[PDB]
Formats: C-alpha cells, structure tokens, sequence
C-alpha cells in the first residue's frame, strides 16, 4: 500500500539534463529516505545518492556529484533527479526507493530507462532470413538500423508463438539498434503455410510486413 | 543536526497519605512536550508545546492510556522493590525510569536507552547494544534475570530502534518552526571592580537554544580553567537557556583576558576581546 | 569504498536445491550502531528489485521461508533452501553502514537441465538489403545448453574480427535452453569480393566444432 | 510516543 | 544511599530594568530526593502568583525545577527565593542579585 511511481522513459543528446520524477503514496512522505539507484546495461546495480524531504538533506556518490541534483517537493509528494553533463556512459535505468529505520530500501519505483545518443529518430529497415540449405526449418527477419528502444515483433499478426526467438537488441557503432526473430517450423510445411513477421517500432510508427519464402 | 526523544518517570511513595506521586514528562531535544501528573484534575496526558496541538484526539486517548498503565506497574513495582530490599511500610522511595532515542545529522537512528533507578542510584539499565541489562546489585540480579526469562529487552529494541525513530521524526516535523531552529547566543561582558589591585570579568551568554554551549577564559591565548566560576546553564523560561562564566583578574591585566563562545548557532566561535 | 564480491558468479541449480551465495567485504561493514546492514535484493531481468534480507539476518515482510540470511564481520551468507521456480533470478548483496553504500556485482541463479547441442543455421544477406550497399550474415544457435559457446567468422578460410555482433536470449522457461545470433557485418564492396562465408561453433554439447557455409551464389 | 506497556520489576 | 541538596539560582527572564515588565526565575536544581518547598519573596513576603515546570531529572538522577512569576523591577525593592529541603535544617534563603 506503499507506492512509487516514476516518470516515463526519456532519450537524451549529449551535453543536455534530464529530470526523472519519482510520486509516492500511501505513507507520510517527508519521514524516510529517498535513494536513487542506477543500473547500466552492462550488468550491476549502483547507488546515487538519497534524500530526506522535510529538511531536503542529499548526499551523493561522490561518483555522482556535480552530475545529479535530488530534489523534492512536499506539496506533490514527489522526488526528483536530475542529471547533467550527459555522456553515453550515463545511459541506464534509473530507480528511486524508499527507505526504512532500518536502513534499508523496501519499496521501489518500477524503473525510468534513460537514453543519450546523439542520433535521431529513424525506422528500421526489415529484410527476410530465406530458410537455405535439419528435419525442421528455420527462417527469420533482421530488424536493422532503427532508434530508439524498441521494436516489436510478432509472427502471422500473433498466430505463430512457437518456436519463435526474438532477440535482444545490440548497438551498433552508426548508433542504431538491431535485433533479428527467428522462427524453426516444419522442412515439409515451406511449401503450404506462409510466413509473415509483423515489426512495429513506435518512436517513428513504422510498421512492416515482410514475407519470408525459401530461396 | 543530532536529535533525541526521552521520557521521564518518577514514582513516590507517600505512605499513610493516599496513592503514590507519579509524574511523567517528554521532551524533544531540550523542549518538552507531554505531561501527567497523577494528582492533577484532569488525570490526562496533557500538551507542553504548541506543535503537538496538531495530534488528533486519538493520540490524547492513546498516550493518556498508555502514561495509565505506566503509573499503574510502577504503583506496583513501589511495593516489589520494598521487599527486595527489605525494607518497613513506613519510609517513602522514589522510582525513576528512563528511556528514548538519539538520531544523527541523517535522522537515522543512533541509540537507544532504557535505565531504571531506585532511591536515586542506579538499579538496572539496558546495555548498548540492546539485548543485555546491567544489574547493580542483588535485588536487581533477580529483576534482570525475570526480565531475560520474559525477553522484555526484545520488546524495547522493537520500540527504540522504530516506534521511536518513527515517532521523533514525526515531531521533528510538526515542531520545525522551533525544534529545527537555532538560537545564536547573544553575548556580552561585564567589568566589577572587586579589591584595588583585583576585578571580577564577568562572560555572558543569553537566550541561546540549544542549551549546549561552551564559555571559556583565556589569558594569551590559554585556557583559565581552575579560576573561573561557571553556573550551571539555566533556562530562561522562554525556551531559550542562559549561562555566564567569571574570573577574578589582577586590574590593569584585562587586555590577556579573552572570552570564547562556542555553540551551534555560530558560524564560526566567537572571541570577546577586552580593549 | 567498500569492495562486495559475491561467490559464485552464476550457478545452476534445480528445484528442491539448496543454494548458498556468499558476499565478502573488503573491510567490516560495521556501524558506530553496534549493527551491520547487509541487505540481499532479488532480481528479475527487467523488473524492479525486491527486498529480502535487511540487517543480515532479518526477513522483509511478506517473503518466503525458505530464504535466510547469516554472517558477520566481512562474510555473508544467503541460503535458499527448497528452490522453487520463482527464484530463478540474480541476487545481490547491499550494505549501508558506511558511505558510499555499495551493492555486490550480482549472482545470477539459472535452471539446471541436461547438455543440449545447438542446431546450427547461416543465412545469406537478401538481395533487398545488398541494395542498401551493406551486408549483413546471420549465424544462428539454437536451443543449447549451457550458455557458454564461441562463435568464429571465416570469410575464405580467414577468420575474422571485430566486424561481428552477437545477441543470447535469457533462459527459456520452458524447456531452459539458450540461443543466441551472431550478426557479421560487411559493406557490399567487401561482400562481393570473397565467395565463402562460414561460421564455426564450439560448444561442451559437441564432439568436434561445427561449420555451416554457404558460396555466395 | 510512549511504550504501549512496561513490564513489572 | 545519599540525599543531594539543592543548588539555587535567582535571576531575571531578561536583563533588569527597573520600570519595565519581566519575570522572576529560582531554579532549584541537583537536589534529591524530590520533595521541595520554594517560595518567592518580594521584601521578605511571599507571592501567591508564582508557577512552576513539571518535575524532571538529569543524567545522575538529580531532580530540577523552575519557579517562576511576573514582576517589574525597580530600585528599591528586594526580591529572594526561599527554599526548604530534606538536607537543609533550615530554609535557606537566596536574594536576587541584578548582576548575575
């Protein structure tokens, strides 16, 4: 009956600031502690700072300071974070938590994904993966050269779940994403049943139907 | 910075005369808050701040309930520590109980305290660490070991390090017009011609809050700590606390002596210079 | 600050294990308090953590018996006893008795199940994209385990380098096998130069590597 | 706010 | 067991000034045990209208109190603080003085 909830994503250009809000409910705002926390694509989670609305105290990792302001407001029951000086490294999820007497964060935020890249905003690219030369086939499509975050993908509108493998994303160094989804189905049915993958990346709202056949 | 919640009980028995005495107070740092006094009218738990004012009706009812059932097992404890120790119907006693919490400049919790005393000596007291007692002598020994048994040290590691922290950040709040406030002393200095070769240099230092405060002499820059005559800091009654140091100089020699103010509310010490 | 190295790394376990994660401090986490606050958080890719064990031994309202924590000093110690299929997820370790607080670098609990060789597929660049002057091969592994697999590009016997991507699917939840795509990437120049295009895999699940090619045309 | 009850010496 | 009498200090809310409203201060203090009797004395006689804290205590367990009443200062009136006590066999009586 506690809750935080934070702020939609964002995406970001180098050298600009971000302010992700952080809305609690449900308890007496301005009598615990507000940390922020960051996880970086890369693996582990890291601390940012906290601070105790009321009498606004904030302390910060000093990996952090000059580069995040906490703030907060009593009248919304609302945190803030804000970010500064953007560099690629700060691309992450950022979550902000309560914490309890006993030091420790019970309750969290669902998460606010941050994004900085000097790219703009573009559609993939979609092209089939023709099943060439086992007893099963498989076939797929490679989503190339979008941004942001994310496509996706569905086979036959939805009627083909299967078998499917839709995989991560990965960045490329043009600074735009791309993901392939690929399908095994029967050797026998490449010659009875179509096979339509339906991409959808909503940043640009393109949407593409591609049909894959043997070659 | 610091902050500290503690309650204070005191039991006297008034034998021949009716019930025992029993007085209860509560402060916030140097502030009180709460009283019940056991032979005034209301028989209530009553305000001693303006900020508590803000508590509904159900915080009157439940801490008049909760300071009830106090009176009532110290009125008992009265007749326990009698037999303990021994002693006739006829002499009256005293019981005093304390206990609270300290949080630091992070308004986490810091410590916890929970120490009981008979006739003004130190009968039993919860250690730091708050799982163990220290019993002074051998009727506490029989208290501490019923209170192992029954792990009453359990329920107040419970209160001190939550309900209590809880509790002291939410007063901090409601009272942070003057419990979050610092009151810079106001100083001053006085010259009393005493003899013909000697004067009393009197240091001052009023409506100051916190009480916490340091008033020293120096003569070049050293401390004069065997000669000056310093009072026990004293409350105004306005909230605000006062307190002055004095040393008795031979005359023509003021300009070695200096007065150093030391407190929270100044940015930096202060340093009253005679010239 | 304070260095939290968790042990082991990753860790395969099945349901009905019990599984110990140790977390060691490179100095004492402990507080002018008299008490330690080493937390333990569960984590489920993509999801927001989850409180477990606060002040090293304590259970967070509300979470399953099964988990308990113990240690002291500059060791700790999560135990899951039974695993059930909900705690397949990463488990971190936190402290929070000196500044900064610092969490450990996480352990990931997956399902254990029997070595599965991947089915191996290649797929040429489409004529769609050759257009776009850049070519892209695609490498696939399919429905293997473990995760620990390499992929080699060899464009006419040379292999190649740093001109190649890969992606690996989370542990499937039904049959707990992995996959993985490998994407070798070429300008349209550079593709129309050479005829083969192979990958090699190695993996535990099988005898001697694998190669799937195809010749341009 | 004061303990909910103290117990008997 | 030991019996601690009472340190005793009389002094005004604000610095004196004769003509001006202010309020008379006794603080009893370090005393055990905890019964005490004060009065303030305007010329040797004592005034009905004088208040007082609510009992509490220090780290030694020493009990404090503050008396205290309304009052205007002026030259030639004397005022003291009469207190009795367990450890006193007699009331002791502390005048006010203006400079302390």
């Amino acid at each position: 009956q506690v809750q935080l909830v934070q702020s939609g994503a964002e995406v970001k250009k180098p050298g600009s600031s971000v302010k992700v809000s952080c809305k609690a409910s449900g308890y007496t705002f301005t009598s615990y502690h507000i940390h922020w926390v960051r996880q970086a694509p890369g693996q582990g989670l890291e601390w940012i700072g906290w601070i105790y609305p009321g009498n606004v105290n904030t302390e910060y990792n000093e990996k952090f300071k000059g580069k995040a302001t906490i703030t907060a407001d009593e009248s919304t029951n609302t945190a803030y974070m804000e970010l500064s000086s953007l560099r690629s490294e700060d691309t992450a999820v950022y979550y902000c938590a309560r914490e309890e007497i006993t030091y420790a964060m019970d309750y969290w935020g669902q998460g606010t994904l941050v994004t900085v890249s000097s790219a703009s905003t573009k559609g993939p690219s979609v092209f089939p993966l023709a099943p060439s030369s086992g007893g099963t086939a498989a076939l797929g499509c490679l989503v190339k050269d979008y941004f942001p975050e994310p496509v996706t993908v569905s086979w036959n509108s939805g009627a083909l779940t299967s078998g499917v493998h839709t995989f991560p994303a990965v960045l490329q160094s043009s600074g735009l994403y791309s993901l392939s989804s690929v399908v095994t189905v029967p050797s026998s049915s490449l010659g009875t049943q179509t096979y339509i993958c339906n991409v959808n990346h909503k940043p640009s709202n393109t949407k593409v139907d591609k049909k894959v056949e043997p070659k | 910075g610091s902050h500290s919640m503690r309650y204070f009980f005191t039991s006297v028995s008034r034998p021949g005369r009716g019930e025992p005495r029993f007085i209860a107070v509560g402060y916030v740092d140097d502030t009180q808050f709460v009283r019940f006094d056991s032979d005034a009218a209301s028989q209530r738990m009553e305000p001693r701040a303006p900020w508590i004012e803000q508590e509904g009706p159900e915080y009157w009812d439940g801490e008049t309930r909760k300071v009830k059932a106090h009176s009532q097992t110290h009125r008992v404890d009265l007749g326990t520590l009698r037999g303990y120790y021994n002693q006739s119907e006829a002499g009256s006693h005293t019981v005093q109980r304390m206990y609270g919490c300290d949080v630091g400049s992070d308004w986490r919790f810091l410590r916890g305290y929970h120490q009981y005393a008979y006739d003004g000596k130190d009968y039993i007291a919860l250690k730091e660490d708050l799982r163990s007692w220290t019993a002074a002598d051998m009727a506490a020994q029989t208290t501490k070991h019923k209170w192992e048994a029954a792990h009453v040290a359990e329920q107040l590691r419970a209160y001190l390090e939550g309900t209590c922290v809880e509790w002291l950040r939410r007063y901090l709040e409601n009272g942070k017009e003057t419990l979050q406030r610092t009151d810079a002393p106001k100083t001053h200095m006085t010259h009393h011609a005493v003899s013909d070769h000697e004067a009393t240099l009197r240091c001052w230092a009023l409506s100051f809050y916190p009480a916490e405060i340091t008033l020293t002499w120096q003569r070049d820059g050293e401390d004069q700590t065997q000669d000056t005559e310093l009072v026990e800091t004293r409350p105004a009654g306005d909230g605000t606390f006062q307190k002055w140091a004095a040393v008795v100089v031979p005359s023509g020699q003021e300009q070695r002596y200096t007065c150093h103010v030391q407190h929270e509310g100044l940015p930096k010490p202060l340093t009253l210079r005679w010239e | 600050d304070i260095q939290m190295t968790q042990s082991p790394s990753t860790l395969s376990a099945s349901v009905g294990d019990r599984v110990t994660i140790t977390c060691r401090s490179s100095q004492s986490i402990v507080h002018s308090n008299g008490n330690t606050y080493l937390e333990w958080y569960q984590q489920k890719p993509g999801k927001a953590p989850k409180l477990l064990i606060y002040k090293v031994s304590n259970r967070f309202s509300g979470v399953p018996a099964r988990f308990s924590g113990s240690g002291s000093g500059t060791e700790f110690t999560l135990t899951i006893s039974s695993l059930q299929p909900d705690d397949f997820a990463t488990y971190y370790c936190f402290q929070g008795s000196h500044v900064p607080r610092t969490f450990g670098q996480g352990t990931k609990v997956e399902v254990k199940r029997t070595v599965a060789a991947p089915s191996v597929f290649i797929f040429p660049p489409s004529d769609e994209q050759l257009k776009s002057g850049t070519a892209s091969v695609v490498c696939l592994l399919n429905n293997f385990y473990p995760r620990e697999a390499k992929v080699q590009w060899k464009v006419d016997n040379a292999l190649q380098s740093g001109n190649s991507q890969e992606s690996v699917t989370e542990q499937d939840s039904k049959d707990s096998t992995y996959s993985l795509s490998s994407t070798l990437t070429l300008s349209k120049a550079d593709y129309e130069k050479h005829k083969v295009y192979a990958c090699e895999v190695t993996h535990q699940g099988l005898s001697s590597p694998v190669t799937k090619s195809f010749n341009r045309g | 706010s004061l303990l909910m009850w103290i117990t008997q010496v | 067991m030991i019996q601690r009498t009472p340190k005793i200090q009389v002094y005004s809310r604000h610095p004196a000034e004769n003509g001006k409203s202010n309020f008379l201060n006794c603080y009893v203090s370090g005393f055990h045990p905890s019964d005490i009797e004060v009065d303030l004395l305007k010329n040797g006689e004592r005034i009905e209208k004088v208040e007082h804290s609510d009992l509490s205590f220090s780290k030694d367990w020493s009990f404090y109190l503050l008396y205290y009443t309304e009052f205007t200062p002026t030259e030639k009136d004397e005022y003291a603080c009469r207190v009795n006590h367990v450890t006193l066999s007699q009331p002791k009586i502390v005048k006010w003085d203006r400079d302390m």
